């Protein structure tokens, strides 16, 4: 009931078929991570320290693990109509600098940069479509940090700190500010790491954070969670 | 006595919930949810061996009630290698799911592009190849004997017969059980001490309860396949070694060894898939 | 696109003969590939085809089990092997381009061709005149016959018209009973229905001397007509 | 000062749209024949993409259709037979629209790259080759629909809307006026005219050879999402995320009808209309399309089987068929 | 600044003859009666012609 040249047709449909399931098979080991937080925040530093408008793209590889960095620091427009774009990531790495506490943000010049991180980090964690994924939060600029506490104590940032100001605690306070904001916690792990000038620590979080949500999806696919 | 009619109701209460129980699972995994995923599969798979494994049961049962085989040469000679191979293939489907949760948890790169449902598809092809390479031989080996007046079909062996009856029974017994439970206790064990490791199954009492609810499962799969594949196993095997008396206890203990192991084909799916968060899933959506 | 042949000369019969088509300029992966013959004398008769991938092999059944045709995708070459080439082995062969999805135009480049001579249930496509005295300025039908309706259930007739000016390879005017192919002038148009096939040249001009050949697609073998002739 | 003269003026459009409007197309049209209950099966599925679709276009011959997802690969798919006549393999994997040529002869995509691409379906060297990048938008591009086998009406993330030249790669009129990110434009049959739904919850018209907008369009609620003229031209539907699609009219300039049940409470993502234009079908992000009656602002059917959200929802030129994508990597045609 | 150029698109939007919402709607109408049979969702058109057909 088919012509010769229907059967062709077929035939090259059959071809475009196995081609298309080769190259979906090939980009389903792909590990996607989107890239959120200001673009003064060391992302330049992160991004050359992982390969050494619109989105610039990174495909790096460490220890046979395939990666895709999706920047959108140049999609100046509404999140909300594009950002169910990534439901298929494996993390979201989040760069909020630490050095920002008391600089004041150029908008209007009565808000702050951190609470501004922290409201990006209300709006990423509290979003829909990202309930169940983890995110990698990186916390920046750590001598930068050091010596801005031994300038000025955190209290200018919030008085709400009782801690005395020395970095470890300083540290752990804003981390702990940060993270407890989390409205799940049963679900999503956040993985918090200060960034180091070594090229191999910064990747290494990176790979270990992806190593155990990668573990977490063979679970609920073996149904063992 | 009424003793014997207690044998005839046990092997009819499991047949009643070892086929229906087993294909509930198959209308669960074709109208409910579809066979998409590696675990699917082989549950899938595992539910074939276990109800083709249990169809025997009103043929033996009838057997043990009027004490001889009236059925066929052939027709008992398919439900002997229908019995060992289904066997075979649950035991080994059991053993490769467990190298597959194995590969999941331990080596999860690797599982990434091992873990895909054509490889799960040639994984079970090969198994059941790998077992009917073993059931034919029972079937080109068993045949119906004529002893005191009465028919019974047991398999024969070749003019070696206590060389073949003892080759015979230390590879199903060495092999198919020594080497799934070594295979499934390690496997278990080095993914229980992985996921101790792991940061999304502890720090939190939710996470504890978690991993509790995981160690609880595996605990009870490797606790049932061996609760009821070793007294049948032991028993054949003592019964190989050294004569034993026949008498009222003899008979009903190895009809309760091997209600025991249709009992384990009965409840491999309550314990594999019912336990599965997918079929929990499609449950709840229901 | 250019597709250059190689492999002729004089051959002992019973011997011999590798043909290889090294195409180049287009995707050659994508595209369907046939040899396509012709006496020396007379018109045009189909050897063999390779589709794209390799999937579906036919062959002439003059040849069949004597030729055997292949592909290497990676040097974009096409291949005929021959063997024990008989009498009627001495004619040249074209390598055909073809494609086939959806609103294709399959048979639509031919190569330069190469000479071959040796030493000493079909759809019958017959083309019912030989040749016409046409001056250029006048509208010229060509008239082809069908041994059975090439009008498939889809509604496809698959007729393909050519022509071979003299002295150069065909090219494709009509696929499909209606369709030009790329580069032909609006002048020509084919238009008919089931086993009657006219080709209509509107404003006849000094490029349409050449032989114009039938051919169908509807099954295999392909056939082509006798071929006719046209000249001033 | 000048924003008290804004405000008059906007208040003066509005009374002169009251005192225009008399009797609603409800009241009008109460005593047609409704056409009761419509039911439509899954003719074809056009299995093959392997990522979530957001995209698709028919074709004039509506046999050929187009769509784009998540995996970089845009399928054209012949939806006769369910067959794949060609895969394109895109740079950029975001792309929220794709576009097929009038002609047939071009094929377009275009994303969160900010960039509508134009690809050549019918190249003599058999495969489907890059013709135009086309940058210039530095936000996500929404739509894009071809003019004519030369020219492109994009909309995009920077609240501008560009009518390009593909022959120059350039420009050569910026649709702007919305306050807020367009998200899709719908092209007139006359090709003179098109509307555009935006973020600012209005649609706004444009002359395509000048660029001044003719008309906006304030009545929805959230945001535009979705937009479809009339088969005549003179009318245009809406679907934004308060689970409302408005039908509107271009020389009225009031909202006509309101198509909202209080059963469906999430947004419409596509919409289109039949050749009659009294069947209006929007995709609705509750994982089934719905169909509604045009004239009557009633429900006569549900395009149900997708497991996820439709994206996208196409119905062919001769009102044969209406494949509808979704985010379940699956096509669906009914009929 | 772009308070006069916000000022003068609303006017020239503003300048413009507004129909009667019943006649359009009515038009609307007409079309829709007009161009009923041409349409094969809403009236299905017999399998045979059908393209779309089960194989
Ligand atoms: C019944 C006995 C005696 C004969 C042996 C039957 C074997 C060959 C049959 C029985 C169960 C079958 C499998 C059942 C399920 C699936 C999943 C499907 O998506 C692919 C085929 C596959 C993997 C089948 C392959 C063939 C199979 C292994
Ligand atoms: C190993 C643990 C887990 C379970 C032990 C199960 C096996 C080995 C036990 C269960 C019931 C037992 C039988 C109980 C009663 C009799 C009757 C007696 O006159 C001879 C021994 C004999 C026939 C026993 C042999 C061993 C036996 C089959
Ligand atoms: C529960 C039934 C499974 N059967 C497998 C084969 C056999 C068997 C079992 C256990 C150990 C064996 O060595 C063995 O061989 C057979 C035998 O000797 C009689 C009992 C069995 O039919 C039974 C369980």
């Amino acid at each position: 009931t088919l012509s010769a040249e229907d059967k062709a047709a077929v035939e090259r449909s059959k071809m475009i078929d196995r081609n298309l399931r080769e190259d979906g098979e090939k980009a389903a080991r792909e590990v996607k991570l989107l890239l959120l937080g200001a673009g003064e925040s060391g992302k330049s530093t992160i991004v050359k320290q992982m390969k050494i408008t619109g989105i610039v793209e990174t495909h790096f590889t460490f220890k046979d693990l395939h990666f895709k960095m999706f920047d959108v620091g140049g999609q100046r427009s509404e999140r909300k109509k594009w950002i169910h774009c990534f439901e298929g990531v494996t993390a979201i790495i989040f760069c909020v600098a630490l050095s920002d506490y008391d600089l004041v943000l150029a908008e209007d010049e009565e808000m702050n940069r951190m609470h501004e991180s922290m409201k990006l980090f209300d709006s990423i964690c509290n979003n829909k479509w990202f309930t169940d994924t983890s995110i990698i939060l990186f916390l920046n600029k750590k001598d930068l940090f050091e010596e801005k506490i031994k300038k000025s104590p955190l209290t200018i940032c919030y008085p709400e700190y009782a801690g005395s100001n020395t970095y470890e605690e300083a540290a752990a306070y804003i981390q702990c500010q940060f993270e407890d904001l989390n409205k799940r916690k049963d679900t999503k792990e956040i993985y918090t790491h200060f960034t180091c000038a070594t090229d191999t620590k910064n990747v290494q979080f990176v790979f270990d954070a992806v190593t155990d949500v990668i573990i977490k999806n063979n679970l609920k696919d073996c149904g063992l969670f | 006595m009424i003793t014997a009619i207690t044998i005839m109701a046990l092997y009819s209460i499991v047949c009643v919930v070892g086929l229906f129980g087993n294909f509930l699972v198959m209308y669960v995994i074709v109208r409910y949810t579809k066979m998409k995923t590696a675990t699917n599969i082989y549950i899938f798979n595992l539910a074939l061996a276990d109800a083709l494994a249990t169809s025997t049961l009103p043929f033996q049962s009838v057997n043990y009630l009027m004490g001889t085989w009236p059925f066929g040469t052939i027709l008992c000679k398919i439900v002997i290698s229908i019995d060992y191979y289904n066997m075979f293939t649950s035991i080994f489907t059991l053993c490769t799911m467990s190298v597959d949760r194995y590969i999941a948890v331990c080596h999860p790169v690797k599982a990434l592009d091992f873990r895909t449902p054509r490889n799960a598809k040639i994984i079970n092809v090969c198994n059941w190849i790998l077992s009917s390479a073993i059931g034919l031989p029972v079937m080109f080996m068993a045949t119906t004997k004529y002893r005191q007046g009465s028919i019974d079909c047991t398999l024969t062996f070749s003019h070696p017969t206590w060389y073949w009856e003892n080759l015979l029974k230390i590879c199903v017994f060495i092999f198919a059980f020594i080497m799934p439970v070594l295979i499934i206790t390690v496997c278990y064990g080095l993914m229980i001490l992985r996921l101790k490791s792991v940061r999304m199954l502890s720090g939190s009492k939710e996470k504890d309860r978690n991993l509790r609810r995981i160690t609880r499962m595996v605990l009870v799969v490797v606790a049932v396949f061996i609760v009821c594949w070793t007294p049948i196993h032991i028993y054949v095997i003592i019964k190989a070694l050294v004569t034993i008396p026949e008498t009222t206890f003899q008979t009903v203990s190895w009809h309760f060894c091997i209600a025991l192991g249709y009992t384990n084909s009965c409840l491999n799916p309550v314990l594999y898939a019912f336990l599965d968060e997918n079929f929990k899933r499609c449950f709840r959506e229901f | 696109v250019q597709l250059v042949e190689s492999g002729g000369g004089l051959v002992q019969p019973g011997g011999s003969r590798k043909l290889s088509c090294s195409a180049s300029g287009f995707a050659f992966s994508s595209f369907g590939m046939h040899w396509v013959r012709q006496a020396p004398e007379k018109g045009l008769e189909w050897v063999a085809y390779i589709s794209s991938g390799s999937g579906t092999i036919y062959y002439a059944d003059t040849v069949k089990g004597r030729f055997t045709i292949s592909r290497d995708d990676p040097k974009n070459t096409l291949f005929l092997q021959m063997t024990s080439l008989r009498s009627e082995d001495t004619a040249m062969y074209y390598c055909v381009r073809s494609i086939y999805y959806y609103g294709s135009s399959p048979f639509d480049f031919w190569g330069q061709g190469t000479t071959l001579t040796v030493s000493s249930s079909d759809i019958v496509m017959t083309q019912a005149t030989s040749s016409v005295p046409v001056t250029p300025g006048e509208s010229v039908s060509i008239s082809c016959r069908s041994s059975k309706s090439l009008l498939h259930s889809n509604g496809n007739t698959y007729l393909y018209w050519f022509l071979q000016r003299p002295g150069q390879s065909p090219q494709l005017l009509i696929y499909r009973m209606s369709n030009l192919a790329s580069g032909v002038p609006d002048r020509f148009s084919g238009s008919g229905s089931g086993t009657a096939f006219t080709l209509t040249i509107s404003r006849l001009e000094a490029e349409d001397v050449g032989v114009y050949y039938c051919m169908q697609h509807l099954e295999y073998p392909l056939t082509f007509g006798a071929g006719t002739k046209l000249e001033l | 000062q000048l924003r008290q003269e804004a405000e008059q003026l906007k208040n003066q459009i509005r009374d002169a749209r009251k005192a225009c409007a008399d009797a609603t197309l409800s009241q009008i049209t109460n005593n047609i024949d409704p056409v009761g209950r419509i039911q439509m099966r899954t003719r074809r599925t056009l299995r093959g993409h392997l990522a979530k679709i957001y995209a698709m276009h028919w074709g004039t011959d509506s046999r050929l259709l187009v769509s784009a997802s998540q995996d970089g690969k845009l399928i054209i798919w012949d939806s006769y037979t369910t067959n794949k006549v060609h895969a394109i393999p895109l740079r950029s994997s975001w792309v929220m629209t794709c576009a097929y040529a009038p002609s047939g002869n071009y094929v377009a995509c275009g994303g969160l790259d900010n960039i509508c691409s134009i690809y050549n379906l019918k190249t003599r060297e058999g495969n489907v080759r890059v013709s135009r990048e086309l940058a210039g938008h530095t936000g996500y591009l929404s739509c894009c629909r071809f003019l004519d086998d030369n020219q492109i009406v994009t909309s995009s993330g920077d609240t501008t809307c560009a009518l390009w030249d593909i022959e120059t790669g350039q420009q050569t009129t910026t649709f702007t006026g919305h306050t807020g990110d367009v998200m899709s434009l719908s092209l007139a049959p006359d090709t003179r005219l098109f509307v555009s739904g935006a973020c600012d919850a209005s649609a706004k018209l444009w002359d395509v050879r000048e660029g001044m907008c003719r008309q906006t369009f304030t009545g929805h609620e959230s945001d535009i999402n979705a937009i479809c003229f009339f088969p005549n031209g003179n009318a245009f539907a809406t679907g934004s995320d308060d689970a409302t699609c408005r039908l509107f009219d271009l020389r009225a300039d009031q909202e006509l009808m309101t198509y909202s049940h209080d059963n469906i409470i999430c947004g419409i993502t596509s919409v289109s209309f039949s050749k009659s234009g009294r069947l209006l079908l929007a995709g609705y992000d509750d994982f089934n399309c719905n169909v509604w009656d045009a004239l009557k602002a009633d429900r006569a059917g549900v395009l149900a089987g997708h497991d996820n959200r439709v994206s996208c929802l196409g119905v062919t030129d001769d009102g044969m068929a209406v494949a509808t994508g979704s985010w379940d990597s699956f096509l669906k045609i009914w009929n | 600044a772009q308070a006069r150029k916000l000022v003068e698109q609303l006017k020239m939007e503003a300048n413009i003859d507004r129909i009667k919402v019943s006649k359009a709607a009515a038009d609307l109408m007409a079309y829709c009666e007009a161009h009923a049979k041409e349409d094969p969702l809403l009236t299905p058109v017999p399998a045979s012609e059908n393209p779309f057909r089960e194989k």
